RNA sequence: GCCUGGCGGCCGUAGCGCGGUGGUCCCACCUGACCCCAUGCCGAACUCAGAAGUGAAACGCCGUAGCGCCGAUGGUAGUGUGGGGUCUCCCCAUGCGAGAGUAGGGAACUGCCAGGC
RNA sequence: CAACCCGAUGCAAACUGCGAAUACCGGAGAAUGUUAUCACGGGAGACACACGGCGGGUGCUAACGUCCGUC
RNA sequence: CCUCCUAAAGAGUAACGGAGGAGCACGAAGGUUGGCUAAUCCUGGUCGGACAUCAGGAGGUUAGUGCAAUGGCAUAAGCCAGCUUGACUGCGAGCGUGACGGCGCGAGCAGGUGCGAAAGCAGGUCAUAGUGAUCCGGUGGUUCUGAAUGGAAGGGCCAUC
């Protein structure tokens, strides 16, 4: 399963993440959509959260995970985790070469205000 | 990609009625052709490797993959690494193109082809025929070339059976024997 | 054995330098990396390795 | 005839058994060749180069057991 | 005449044994032998029993050894000193203990196999005696 | 509450097999590929722009006990202190008391956020 | 002639998908114990042990044998 | 000197007890970043047969680990590649282990490196063998000392043979 590949690449960060025990920024990635949640040092509970697969974000959005468009969803998770106080926080790619969506979104999550 | 449309059209509904599937998505497509030519010997010469590599460069249009050794024990010799062979599969567009390439223009090329095996198949649907020798198809030149050479080519189809794998190619133009 | 001992100097003008082994038997080439030179505080390029 | 020699001490095991004092960093568990006989969990860590279980931040010794496939795991939490 | 054709290691410590073997009811034939003592066959006896039990039977029926040496057991020479390295094994022995099943038969009338393994028992250190297959 | 995805708890009575099953929500395949990026050959994988189609594969469910796995009560082995018989072994008092096997259990349970009905 | 695999049966100091007693380490508590404890300093002697019990190597599960652990 | 058993489930224990190894090797076989994952069997394939390369399926750490054995390893330590020099200098909370000399583990701090988008990782190698105290000298550095004074010889200190 080319789903549990990915899953041991990251398996290695999301573990370093909780040796820091920092809040992670997880980030997962599909075909017709990109996923956005920061989650607690705990792993448990997820303090904020914005995916292209709100209403409110796909409106304004052309198409769910073209880049720019997989960008405003980083952007939103930012002041989204940024006016509920929340901020230097840690990425985690899961296992998505830094380099497409997740690259960026990142960098709106970054430009945004989030320290990372 | 004109033997694929072909399936797409000929293919695939022959099957979905002859096999009575139910899914379009579950036809038994052509999954890429594989090529290999374990040339081998090399400590001899060395050089024919990189020919029966530039050899495959020209009976496809990429390029080859001179493949190494892995057991090491081996009688005929090899140690770990050691070059032996040049696998070098199929892609997409040049895949069907190949597919197209030979069958019409490759296998018709014979040395005496009278009919093709029916089960060169595996176990899950598969074929897999070797071409004894070099037909000197649209190759780098013909008289042109060197000692022989010869080589495998594998299918490999999303085929759940063997029975399934002869319905495919069999829609297409595979000479076959019978 | 065979492997010698070498002394990667500094190429500054500071006499510092590190000690190491090295198997000239196959590597003739003068080995060189770049290093810490205490003297002079600042990393800097050692050389002379046989 | 061959058959002797031996290896010296070497002791290597566990020092802190369970809760201790663990101080800013004690041993915890010098079990060297190892790494599943004894994980670095918690705000202990380290696992010095001869797999040694490292023990942070003063405290208490937990030994616990968690993780797919036993894996024993030891840490300090405060005490 | 029966000992391991393979062996990680030369020798064996000495240790001990401690009763109540594993094979304590037959499962095999119907019959056999029973340990009742703690002992050890130098697999040589079980061997020279395994003869006289056999030839006994005539040919008729089946017969097992669920025992089986694997034990070393060394031997120092005579005008030698003592402690200079382990002995050599001189023979192969077979730990066994109360209850121990040694051999088993089937094929045969229990009045021949009875009256067989006792010709058996002639040959062995240990004071065997009879058993039956029993439904439990 | 029904279904789905992301992240964890706990790690086999949570797994494996076999049968059924879900869809253009989600996911999956899937399309296209000059390009970002990628192939010691391959757009297979990674990567990007995205239809058309289908749940086929995978995945998720549900059922099923064939293979795992959990697993007593009782008895058995061993053993600490005290005593006893004794050829190297064992017995008694009294605390602790397995392993295997049997009865049986068993087709996970559970939290946070999000999205569909 | 036979390995591999499958079911039924055993063996292991240098086998372990299990597993005690128990020793040991740490924490809390009562009682008892002329501090039994730790540290430093003046004086030492002693580094041939022996037997018996238990767990063992070795020896022949021989020796008023031999080498360890422990009482 | 290292490894396993002996060794009675902490450490440690003896024998002219039972079995093996070390006196090195690597400028990468170190560092980091990124990616990969076997052995073996079955089946089907030009020369390819017991045993090369190729395709699938089963299989699942039975492979691999520079060299013994034990423990470990998939987040791989196992494998491939890019770029590199942290195999850096000064220190070191706190521990482990020794009669001692001494040996080992070590987060964190200061200066400068490298690799990465980043978190972060790196003070040599998966770890445990690969070793020789002192003295007497050799070499480089240093304005420490230098027998009337200025130098110098010599001495000290640091690095090293
Ligand atoms: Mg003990
Ligand atoms: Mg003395
Ligand atoms: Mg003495
Ligand atoms: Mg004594
Ligand atoms: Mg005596
Ligand atoms: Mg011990
Ligand atoms: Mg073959
Ligand atoms: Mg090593």
């Amino acid at each position: 399963d080319k789903k549990s590949a990915r899953i041991r690449r990251a398996t290695r960060a999301r573990r370093k993440l909780q040796e820091l025990g920092a809040t992670r920024l997880v980030v997962h990635r599909t075909p017709r959509h990109i996923y956005a949640q920061v989650i607690a040092p705990n792993g448990s509970e997820v303090l904020v959260a914005a995916s292209t697969v709100e209403k409110a974000i796909a409106e304004q959005l052309k198409y769910t995970g073209n880049k720019d468009a997989a960008a405003a969803v980083g952007k939103a998770v930012a002041e989204r985790a940024l006016e509920k106080g929340i901020k230097d926080v840690s990425f985690d790619r899961s296992g998505f070469q830094y380099h497409g969506r997740v690259q960026a979104l990142a960098d709106a999550a970054r430009e945004a205000g989030l320290q990372f | 990609a004109k033997l694929h449309d072909y399936y797409k059209d000929e293919v695939v509904k022959k099957l979905m009625t002859e096999f009575n599937y139910n899914s379009v998505m579950q036809v038994p497509r052509v999954e890429k052709i594989t090529l290999n030519m374990g040339v081998g010997e090399a400590i001899a010469d060395k050089k024919l490797l990189d020919n029966a590599a530039a050899d495959l460069a020209a009976i496809s249009g990429q390029k080859p993959l001179i493949t190494k050794a892995r057991k090491s024990v081996a009688g005929f010799k090899i140690r770990q690494g050691y070059p032996i062979g040049c696998k070098v599969t199929l892609r997409g567009e040049r895949m069907w193109e190949f597919f197209e390439r030979l069958i019409t223009i490759a296998v018709p090329r014979i040395r005496d082809f009278r009919g093709l095996s029916a089960k060169s198949f595996d176990g899950r649907g598969n074929y897999s025929m070797g071409v004894r020798e070099q037909i000197i198809f649209p190759e780098i030149d013909y008289d042109k070339v060197d000692r022989v050479r010869g080589l495998d080519i594998t299918i490999t189809t999303t085929a759940k059976s063997d029975e399934e794998g002869r319905a495919l190619l069999a829609a297409f133009d595979f000479p076959f024997r019978k | 054995g065979i492997r010698e001992k070498i002394k990667l100097v500094s190429s500054a003008g500071t006499g510092h330098f590190y000690t190491t082994t090295k198997n000239k038997r196959t590597k003739p080439e003068k080995l060189e990396l770049k290093k810490f030179d205490p003297v002079v505080r600042q990393h800097v390029i050692y050389k002379e390795a046989k | 005839g061959g058959s002797t020699r031996n290896g010296r001490d070497s002791e290597a095991k566990r020092l802190g058994v369970k809760r201790f004092g663990g101080e800013s960093v004690l041993a915890g568990s010098i079990i060297v060749r190892q790494r599943g006989t004894k994980f670095h969990a918690g705000a202990n860590v380290g696992c010095g180069r001869d797999h040694t279980l490292f023990a942070k931040a003063d405290g208490k010794v937990k030994f616990e057991v968690k993780g797919p496939k036993n894996r024993k795991f030891i840490s300090i939490e405060a005490e | 005449m029966l000992q391991p054709k393979r062996t990680k290691f030369r020798k064996m410590h000495k240790g001990r044994n401690r009763g109540l073997a594993q094979g304590t009811d037959v499962s095999f034939g119907s019959f056999g032998l029973k340990a009742v003592g703690r002992g050890r066959l130098t697999a040589r006896q079980i061997e020279a029993a395994r003869r006289a039990m056999t030839r006994a039977v005539k040919r008729q029926g089946k017969i097992w050894i669920r025992v089986f040496p694997d034990k070393p057991i060394t031997e120092k020479p005579l005008a030698v000193r003592m402690g200079k390295g382990k002995g050599n094994v001189e023979y192969w022995v077979a730990l066994i203990q109360p209850g121990k099943v040694l051999y088993e038969m089937d094929g045969v009338p229990e009045e021949l196999a009875r009256e067989a393994f006792k010709l058996a028992a002639a040959k062995l250190p240990i004071k065997t005696t009879f058993v039956t297959k029993t439904v439990m």
